[PDB]
Formats: C-alpha cells, structure tokens, sequence
C-alpha cells in the first residue's frame, strides 16, 4: 500500500499470473503483430487505457515530515486497464479453453493483489455489449475471439522535494488596545484636506474622484503618525498640482488626535 | 500509505443468531433532532434534542425452500414479537476480519415485501423487510 | 490577464485540529430571511431579516479501523456535544497556499448515515455526516 | 430583412458601478397578481392586482482572492444592508453598443450559496447569490 | 380522400391589430366545472358548472430594438390596463387561408419573464409573456 | 496567464514533456504514416480536436485602457484536446511501458502546465470506452496501442485597434420644467385639424388612419414653435390634397398655447 508506479503493476501481472499458469505458456505485454511467424501460445496482456479515476480521490493535504523539514509529494490515483487474450501459431476440451481458464482461475482468486496489496481492483467487470466487442475485432484485424479485462488503481506520485517549510517553534501573540479612530476615518479626513487643499468646489471633487488614500499607521504619542499609499487614475491637468500638494504636504513641522506624516507616499496613479 | 476505502460488495449480515445471504441492506442511521432556542438579545442556542427513530430496509433474494424471514413476521401476534440483533460488518476479500462492523440492537420487522412479480423480465425474485429498531452503534 | 476560475477538485478540509479526508462537502450558506411592509399609500418595504439556519451535510469513504465521524457523534448525550470549528478551503495545485477560506464556527453532527451496502455494484462505502453550525464567513 | 434573435451567451452585468463576470443570471420577471369579481347576474370581471415580488438568483464562478459577493453580504446586520442598481443588458458582438437592457433597482442579496465540493469531478468552483428586489423595468 | 392533420409550425398570431412573431403559444382551453348531486334514492346527476378561468403562456424571440412585449405590459397602473383580442390560427403552407381560427378576447398580460441568460450555451433569447382572459371560441 | 496562441501552446508541449523524457527519443508533432521507415521511437503527440469550452465562459466587457483611447481586444478561451501515443520502427518491462511511464510522470506532475501558468488542464481524464477506442484504432490502419490524451484551455485573442472611444472628461447636467402639454397631446390636435383641414367626416378619417403626427418642439414663448414628421400609408387620391394641406400650413403668419409651425415637415409616406 505505498505509493507505486505503472512497471509495478506491470511486473505484478507476470508474477500474479505464471503461478498459477502452465509453465511452457509465453507471456508477451503487447498486442502481437498480424502475420507473427512465433512461437505458438502466447497469451497477450494488454495495457489499453491508463487514467485516472475520479471516484476514489478524495481532499488531501501534503503531508509533513517533521525530521527533514521537508514537504510530501502527493498521489494521483492512476487506474490501469488491461485486456487478456489467447493467441495460437474444436474439442469441448479446447485448447484455447484450457488456458482461459487457467486465467480466469488466477483472476477471480487474485482480488486484491497479492504482489501488491492494497490496491483497489475490479476484476471481469460487465463492462461490455456485442456492439462495444464488435468495435474490438475489427480493430485487430477482424479475428474475434475471447477477452478478459482486469483494472488495477495504484497511487502514483509526484516528484519534488524543494518544496519545504520549518515546524512551528513558538507561539506568540500581543493583545493592543486600539485607537478610537480607524482607516476608515482618517481616509475621510485625508481626502477632504486634499479637496480642501486644491480649493475645494464640485469640478475639484469629481477629477479627484478615482482615487483612494489608504493609510498604514503607527500611533506613538499617547495623549499620532500616519503615513499613506496613494493609487487611482487623475486627469493630465491637475495631475501636476496634486503631485505639487503632497509633496508638500509630507515635509513640513506636523501641523495637521494629529495627522503626523512622514516617509512613504506611495504611487501607484499616473495621470492621464 | 494511501488507504484506500473498502468497497460495498463485501459483508455480513447475522441476524439473531444465524448467517443469511442478503442482497443489499440500506439506511441503518444515527440521527438526532435539533433544538433551537432564539434569545432576545440576539444569540442562538443550537443543541441535539430527542433521538430520531431508525428505519432499517433489507432486501434478500427468494430461495427455494427457505423461509427465515416469514417466520420471523408470522410471529407478530397483538405486540409481542421476539427481538434479535442485527450485526452488519463489512470484511476484507479474504474473510477472515472484520473490519468495521454496525451492530442493530432489538430488531423486529415490521413489513416484508413479497416480490414484484413481472412475467416480462428476467429478474431474480427479491423480497425487502423492514425492519425498525433501536441504538444503532459502530464499531471497530 | 484573464484569471480562469479555480476548479473543485482540490480542497483541505479540517475538522477541530486534524485534517481528514473528505469525498465532498455540500451547501454551507450564508442565507437570510426577507421582510416586506406594504404601505396603505403605495410603496414598498424589503429588509433583510433573520439570519436562517446553516446545514452542512460532507460525507466521506469509509477508512478501515479509523473512526472519526463516530466518535464525534457517539459523545452526544442530552444536550452536551463538543463542538469544533470546521475550515473548508481551497487551494492551488502545489498545495501551499489557501486561495479562498471558509469557516463554520461551532459545529456539532445531528447525523450520519452509514453506507448504503448494495452487494451488486463495484462502488465504495461512503458515509455521510450531518454537521448544523452558526456563522459561516468567507476569508480571503 | 429577416433579424434573427439575439443569442445569451453576449450580457454585460454591471452590479453597483463596477462590472464583474457572472457566469449566468435568471429570473428577473415582472409579475402581477389577478383579481376576480363574479357577479350574481353572469360577467366577469378580470383586473391585475398587486405586485408579485422579483427574486433573482445570479451564479459567479470563484475568482482566487477577489471576494465581491461576499463583501456585499457581510454587511447586513439587523436591516441596514447598502443597495445597488443591477443592469443587465446584452449587447452585438463588437461590444461597443447595448441592444436591450434591464435595469433592476435597488438589489440587496438575501443569500450566497458556496460552490458544492465534489472532488469526484473536474468542474470549476461556481457560487450563486439570490438578490431580491424591486421595479425591474426593460430599456431599449 | 384521407385528410392527414395539419402540422403545427403554420401558425399566424395576430396580437391586437398587428402581426407579430412568436416562438410557441401553448393552453388556451376551454375549461368547465363538474357539479354533483348524490341522491339518497340512488341516481347520480353530473352538470358542467361555472367555467373556470383561461391561462395562455406564450414565448417571443428578443428582437434588437423592437419592444412590443414590454410597452404592454408597463401600462399596467392599478387595475386600468388595455385589453387586445388575440387571433392565433392555423394556415396553409401557401399563406393564404385560414384553416382553423380561435380568437381570445379580451387579453391582458400578467406577467412576462425575462430571458434566462446562461452565458454556458449557443441558445437564442427567448421571453415568455403569460396572458389571461376570457371567452376563447374556435371558428372555421 | 496573459492571452496565448495555439503554437504558444504547442511549444509548450514540447518544453514539458522533454525535460521528463529520455534524450534520445524523437516527438513528432503529428501522426505518421502507414509504411513510415523512419528513425525508430518516437512520440506522437497529435492535436485531434481544438473547440472553445462553453463551460469557462463568462460575461465579460471590452475593457479600456485609458492611456491610448482604445478599447481592448477580448477572449475567446479555446480548448485543445491531445493524443500522446507511442510508435515503434514481451517483457513486464518493456520498451514501449519505460516510455509511456516517463510520458505519464510528466502529465500527472504537470498539472498547471509549467510553461504557460493559469492555463485550466484536465490531465489523463476518463474520455473513453472500448467502443469509443475501436473507432479510433481502426481509424489509424487497425493497429491498436496505448493512447494518453490531455487537454489544456488557452484564452486566443481577436484582432482589432480600430474601435477606440475617449474617456468622459465633464459631466454636465442641465434640469428643466418640461411645459404642460406632451407630444401625446399634440398629436391629437395636428391630426384633428387635419382632419377639420380636409373637410372631416367618417370617409376621409378612415383614408387618414394610418398616418401618424409626431411632433420635436421646442417651446420659446413663455406665456410655441412645434415642428413635425410624418409617416405613413394613404390612398392615390388624397395623397395631392394632403401634401397640398400642410404645404400652406408650415408657412403662414402662425395663427394656430399656439401651434407656431416651422421648416421641418419631413415625409416618409409615399401615396399608394
């Protein structure tokens, strides 16, 4: 039940299927050619589709490794159909029978499988009807004959091991009191001064209407320091003033509960 | 180490005290009721109240010459009917575990569905009966 | 830029402390009650009022010989069940960072409903869980 | 000339001020009630009555870390909820004009439905909101 | 002579005085009450009673920048809406006669819905409008 | 996750599955022929259908760069559906599993594709039946082998600079009270007169029923000019009349609140 890959389920068809088989029997992992001068019965397990199934995921986190600092790769469920058949170079004892038989005996018997265990598998589904089987032989070259499908799912996984995070040492926290005015409030106040700055009036408040001041504070006095980011779009005329107004706005001896503002004045308008 | 779940198709269900081949068991769930209680001032009291009752339909194919499960209802006289566990448990392929099993305490059945009998099919003659019981717990 | 919406496959759902893993989870809605006051002059009043109740049903495979759903529900006596805050969120495909949070603060299990076992299909045994919880916000 | 009908893959919906994509929206009807007053001597008299309330219910799909929807509904505590006029018009395929639009005034969201995780597909995480509202009229 | 009956894609809905094309026009019945009476003797009487009333749902293609559906239905003031007869009849496939005729007399709408827009489909935007009236007659 | 193309694409098949692979196994970009004496191994990833997903669309706007007064192309988001499969010139380990594995590890692990990050990809999904596979292989020559299909969604943009509006620079609003008639009122009483101009009567209303009086006026005395345009049918013998009745009564000493006519009488009906 650890994590695999598509050649071991392969290799655990041959080890899963030879003991319970004859022991002169061929086993050839790809659909043979169509003349194929051979050496005669070969049963041919054949790998048609590979995919994932989506019934049996389910919501994973990575996992942790504490010793290595490392993070878990992950699975991805991949299912695996296969396809077994019965090649040769008229009895109710058959010869074709015989050895079909010694499949199906090694199939039904093999429902988790013993090289593997773990590993969620379907054995001869009724997965099929003549018009599905119909679509089958013809693609062989028009020689219908006998089938036996078995469905393996194995984890396979990912690849990576730069992904990686420390274990939490140490928990922390600092309870504040905080102030009585919030972002909110100061982003009013900010505003209205630069209304209030420029000159106030209804066409100074709608070329300014697309931008926002947002402020990140520290309030140091205790009976405060506030600096912002400024974004938006402006027009090309008042784009010169505005950047005239707070520049000098931050340089000065803190005049404007007070509005002390210092380094950061962010940009992210460029006037258009 | 993936885990993947056990499938469906493995089980065994043993009523009272023998083994018997059921073709499909259903519901068999805990559940309770809630209580709510909206204060005036503005907070919410979520509590599970009263036990909701359990109602237990399991289906088992018509055998020839068997009857265990009209036995069990022809008993049914004004109230008094025998009562026998039920122990669902799901198994690993090999058949020697149990892996994680329900056990339904005090049993009797209510009703049993005699088979539809539709003479344009193929079908194999299934007969449900309901059972109704009491303090369905898991194990492990 | 244009930001393809991201898929339901990948979530982590922690249940208390421990993450475990869920098939699906369904509904968790913020939903609320309407008030209407039809004047006698003619217009019209709608308010949102009462915050309605918040279910959650998630189910989940059955594991073998790990309980986790049942021995959260088995602890409900009268009215007294630990309750534990639910975090569903999602995530990118590397699994690192949480794109979108859901919380659901208090939530204790009304019921959960064994598996249906159905001896004809391939299927596997999953059990859903009925959690009932106040206050579900998005984080970011 | 023969003008073909206008297809609905092609709506522009702008919520508020800010346009945002939404994956589909329904609803948005006028209705009316009737009035019957049956005479004793034979006719019938047959009039519109009052206004049947408009219910729209919009999708979205879940857009990594911009939370729109989500920020409208938090803000309702006991009725004071900001509303917002919804257009929703469709357009010709250039994109330039509008062909024919409703507006619906005054929206406030009863409900948002989180998307249901289903990790047994490949779907994209899509969340309804349920707006209620009042006097949807059609432009042109 | 055999008669086959005449299909239903040949249709022609005069709406008041002008023609206009609608997708689908679906009800109109006439509809009547049954009456009983059961003696104490035995016999049993069975009368058709009050007529119930008549409901037509009928859809419409959205057409840029022609609004008939809507220009009807937003004179409606307290009860004071304009009333049109409705002609739908059956044609032959050369255009000129009319096979078979009902008229709905008196018409007013109730409600018309607006076209579902999901922008997930190649579909054409379609506006059911939901008439009701009286006294609909067949002609020939 | 910025606007792609479908060789954009393509290339990045190339750059995910090479560093996964082994060096010296040739990718061919479409499917070979029948007879095909070629270098030997080679990997097949061939584009059978590409289609735009419904699923992923949405209601999106032409957006609008401010900077340039131009309006944005927009999105399409096509979908391009794979087949990775793998040719040739009996063993669990065989040739033809070592490489459809180094294939696999690279599709499941690569689930944002890597080069191109945002893309929506649905890796290995179950597509297929063996019905659906049989019309496949006998499609390529009856030959049936192992086929990985995956299938990533890119946004294609359109091709267009020419639609370009200029952002609203003023908003202006100017409020009024609009005068106690309407244009309700005012067509009753043109076509009132015109029927009192012809010489009224129930035969000379029902020749003018299908010609309409709709007036644009602009109200100038305020104690009023009003111009009309008409449209219609009418028969061959009013039409001379008609045109002979508001031909003298656009231009007199404004005699008919009073109906000032003036230089607009723009017609639409021809006589029939």
């Amino acid at each position: 039940l650890n994590t695999q890959t598509i050649i071991d389920v392969n290799k655990a068809m041959d080890a899963m299927l030879r003991a319970y088989l004859n022991q002169d029997i061929a086993i050839r992992f790809d659909l043979p050619e169509l003349d194929t001068m051979q050496s005669d019965a070969m049963v041919s397990i054949f790998l048609y589709d590979i995919h994932e199934d989506l019934q049996l995921r389910s919501a994973e986190s990575r996992g942790f490794d504490v010793y290595a600092g490392r993070l878990l790769p992950g699975w991805v469920n991949i299912k695996c159909n296969y396809l077994i058949t019965y090649w040769e170079a008229s009895q109710p004892d058959n010869q074709a029978i015989q050895v079909m038989s010694q499949v199906l005996n090694a199939l039904i018997n093999n429902r988790q499988l013993a090289g593997i265990p773990g590993a969620y598998t379907q054995v001869v589904p009724p997965k099929e009807s003549l018009n599905s089987l119909g679509n089958f032989w013809q693609s062989l070259g028009n020689r219908p004959r006998l089938s036996l499908n078995y469905s393996v799912t194995v984890p396979v996984s990912l690849n990576d091991g730069q992904d990686s995070a420390t274990p939490v040492t140490a928990v922390s926290s600092t309870v504040e009191q905080t102030a009585s005015l919030s972002q909110e409030v100061v982003s009013h106040a900010l505003r209205e001064l630069l209304i209030t700055e420029l000159g106030g009036g209804e066409d100074n408040r709608l070329v300014l209407s697309k931008v926002e001041l947002s402020a990140v504070k520290e309030t140091m006095t205790q009976d405060m320091i506030i600096l912002l980011s400024v974004s938006g779009i402006t027009r090309q005329e008042y784009l010169k003033e505005i950047d005239n107004i707070f520049d000098r706005w931050v340089n000065n001896a803190e005049v404007i509960c007070g509005i002390r503002i210092e380094s950061i004045t962010k940009d992210n308008l460029v006037g258009i | 180490a993936v885990e993947y779940p056990i499938p469906v198709y493995r089980f065994i269900v043993s009523v009272g005290d023998e083994k018997i081949p059921f073709n499909s068991v259903s519901g068999l769930d805990i559940s309770y009721d809630t209580i709510e209680y909206r204060d005036g001032v503005g907070n919410w009291f979520k509590m599970p109240g009263q036990s909701q009752s359990t109602n237990i339909t399991l289906r088992k194919g018509v055998f020839p010459g068997k009857t265990e499960l009209f036995d069990w209802i022809n008993s049914i006289q004004l109230n008094q009917v025998e009562k026998k566990d039920i122990t669902i448990s799901l198994t690993n392929d090999a058949g020697t575990e149990l892996l994680m099993t329900w056990n339904v305490s005090n049993a009797f059945p209510t009703s049993l569905t005699s088979p539809s009998f539709d003479a344009t099919s193929n079908d194999i003659a299934v007969q449900e009966i309901t059972l109704m019981a009491d303090r369905v717990i898991m194990q492990a």
